[PDB]
């Protein structure tokens, strides 16, 4: 199963985006076809605007919950540059 | 113009049964209609429900202190019913045809007076509306917006410029404190069960008629019949379709109620009693030296002479027949204004009745409810219902798109998860179905879906008995395996 | 006996009253000639003088504290004007 | 560096089998439901080889035949993948496990998404899951104290007091073998330079993070109840 720390990583990261006035929007599933799981994200703001989405693909969840707080931490230097 | 054909309803709000009948169908209507009531898992929910002593002896419980209630509303009933009768009145009130569900609705109504009481009872409803006045602070919204709003919502804060939105968070945050067990009743015979009874059935449970959103001072001609909640806000709509079912005006009551509350008001004292003797508290000869230093020549002198298991099957029957007549008589001489709802007095509120009443209810208070065990459970109870509610709190912190995405179905949240699937099925069922008429877009939709999750939480927390709630309590605190 | 919302609309209004820097003096009885109970409550100040006393009576509790607590919240709205 | 010991992967791979498989067997023996409601949910949630004579030659012996098929099945894959890419393996490198698109991967993940569906879903696992949770939590609540001390303070408790009782008590109450890791590990620091403190902060934890860890869940249970006087 998921390891805790990986998932404290990714709630610290969603807490310093959404304190960054974002909105973080999870969603995911299972794909078959590929045989793995899919993981889709889409950053918001205040008003609900699509600013930055993207799904991540893999068939262990620990290094598919890696992935997605190392965008999420790339995204959040890219934009607290300012606003 | 009276006329009970006007007010004995067996329509239903689902597949109701439509055209013309006869008497036979109408008296089929209602036997089906009891039994639903008598086969229900409520019923056997008040059977292990304490009244006064804790659960062992052969100490009552809800459901034989419901069985006297019956028992003395239906005797009431065919005394109101005869002397009606008599006076050659039965034809022209619409109630020559209609005896058999009058005395049906009356037993049936009286049997589901303690359908909607949480564990522990009064100390229950006090733990949950201390609980809730704690975390909403509904004292903080009577004016215009403050600065100093102690809301631990941040959807819940009246926030200065919008006051549109403002008159809901008021309502919603006052409804919330105000917990009573007769809403609770109405709600659950509604929404929770689903047992589809008639408009009539329905309207003999509806107590008191004030809202639980009310604000301020009531109007002076209904002091009397809004000194409780009567129902919540989630229900509005429904109790306004039942008045357009049985034409009553606001803040009216149905007719026959006045019998049940008589009831409930008989049983209340002598009962308790008994039951003091039975545990091996005092004795007979200090019952009569009790109630004659806090006083009535004729029952207690006949009981204390007459007697000189069989004592109190004797002092029962004299009470009744000293009590129930005047009863009937209170209810035919004042029966137009019982009749349009609007009699704002009780039927056995200064004459000899009164009286004993009182005796019995100021020595029951003397010499048994300041018994040590009683008050040790009082407080146990409490504290109980408060720490059940701390420990459900983590599902109260989420937010909408988290309990959203968390009733669809997480890896995210394991506790929260394990607490929410925990709750009972049906509940969650009534959540489902109360959300999703929701309008989507509306700025007011985190209003109402706080509102029906602290719903489904107290629905949950009023569901169970003494003893589940308590295993339960230690279960989920590590102090039992 | 008594509800608790009642009660805790009572102990709201004393303690709005007591933080306009008021005093609220309860007393009560039971009258057997008028077979009912009186509930008699005497306003005052920092420095302990009468300025509102008034009694209610009735043979039900419930509606008992609900005319107390009007009594008491019509006392704060002419008081809090100012002083 | 970042590098992995061969035969770790064959280790590995073991896990991952016996995972599954045990855990289907318990539902049945502790009467939850039965052979034939297991046969509908795999058939559902869905292979013919094992599946298909699993079910018809059987028409306690049933799960001695189940295993025998997956492991003439796995472990063949298990080898030849090993043998295949030796030379990444040898080197320390090779970034993928060994059964990680084969009907391997679909007849696991089977087994893993029934048990899921119908046994980790039973609320007694969930209801000892909760339990446990708050043990740990309270027991390090209770033994906080220690951690709140100083360095002069703890320092004079682990040579010996009469100032701090709770906490002599507290620390005599821990194991003989972590009281003296500690002891060596911080004999050997340097007691001059400016980092003591935090290497001492760090190896107190490590004492506490040791005793926690190294209870059985019976006795984690016991100590917690004794220590909140819940029971004598």
């Amino acid at each position: 199963r998921l390891y805790s720390g990986n998932l404290a990583a990714f709630k610290a990261a969603t807490n310093k985006l959404f304190q960054l006035d974002l909105a973080v929007i999870y969603d995911d599933w299972y794909d078959a076809y590929t045989r793995k799981d899919c993981i889709r994200l889409r950053i918001e703001d205040r008003s609900g605007n699509l600013i930055d989405t993207s799904t991540f693909y893999h068939h262990d969840e620990d290094v598919l919950f890696n992935m997605c707080t190392d965008w999420l931490n790339h995204m959040y230097d890219q934009l607290k540059d300012w606003k | 113009q009276i006329d009970f054909r006007k007010k004995i309803n067996w329509h239903r709000r689902y597949r109701s049964p439509q055209g013309v009948k006869t008497e036979h169908e109408i008296l089929r209507i209602f036997e089906s209609d009891r039994g639903r009531i008598i086969n229900s898992p409520a019923i056997r929910r008040l059977q292990q429900k304490t009244q006064v002593f804790p659960l062992e002896a052969a100490v009552r419980t809800r459901l034989t202190h419901s069985m006297e209630v019956q028992q003395v509303g239906r005797y009431i009933a065919k005394e109101i019913l005869s002397r009606l009768k008599e006076l050659k009145l039965l034809e022209a009130y619409g109630l020559d045809e209609l005896t058999g569900p009058f005395e049906s609705i009356v037993e049936m109504s009286c049997l589901m007076h303690d359908i909607g009481n949480p564990p522990f009872g009064h100390f229950g409803e006090a733990a949950i509306n201390d609980w809730f006045r704690q975390r909403l602070h509904p004292e903080d919204a009577e004016s215009q917006p403050l600065t100093d709003d102690r809301c631990s919502v941040a959807a819940l804060r009246l926030r200065d410029g919008e006051e549109p939105l403002n008159e809901l968070r008021r309502k919603i945050r006052q409804d919330l404190c105000h917990f009573e067990g007769n809403a609770q009743g109405i709600r659950l015979v509604h929404t929770l069960m689903r047992m589809n009874l008639t408009w009539a059935q329905v309207g003999g449970i509806l107590k008191y008629t004030r809202p639980a959103w009310w604000r301020g001072e009531t109007p002076e001609t209904h002091h009397y019949l809004m000194k409780k909640p009567g129902y919540y806000l989630s229900e509005e709509a429904y109790i306004a379709r039942l008045r357009k079912e049985l034409n009553l005006a606001l803040y009216s009551r149905f007719p026959l109620t006045w019998i049940m509350e008589a009831a409930d008001d008989i049983s209340y004292c002598v009962a308790d009693l008994e039951d003091a003797v039975e545990k091996r508290i005092f004795t007979v000869e200090q019952l009569y030296h009790h109630l004659h230093e806090a006083w009535f020549s004729l029952v207690v002198e006949n009981a204390w002479e007459k007697s000189r298991d069989q004592f109190f099957m004797y002092l029962r029957v004299n009470t009744l027949n000293k009590l129930v007549p005047y009863a009937a008589q209170r209810f035919i001489d004042n029966l137009p204004a019982i009749f349009a709802g609007t009699f704002n007095h009780a039927l056995l509120e200064a004459s000899e009745c009164s009286d004993l009443l009182k005796l019995y209810k100021n020595v029951a208070v003397k010499h048994v409810f300041s018994h040590p065990d009683v008050e040790r459970l009082e407080l146990q109870g409490y504290r109980v219902i408060s720490g059940l509610l701390e420990i459900y709190r983590p599902l109260l912190s989420l937010s909408l798109s988290d309990f959203t995405e968390l009733v669809e179905k997480v890896k995210r949240f394991p506790i929260e998860s394990r607490l929410f699937h925990k709750l009972s099925t049906r509940h969650r069922l009534a959540y489902v179905e109360a959300v999703s008429k929701l309008p989507s877009d509306s700025p007011e939709f985190p209003l109402w879906e706080y509102y029906y999750r602290c719903r489904l939480l107290q629905d949950y927390i009023s569901g169970m008995t003494d003893l589940y709630a308590w295993d339960e309590y230690r279960r989920l605190m590590a102090v039992e395996q």
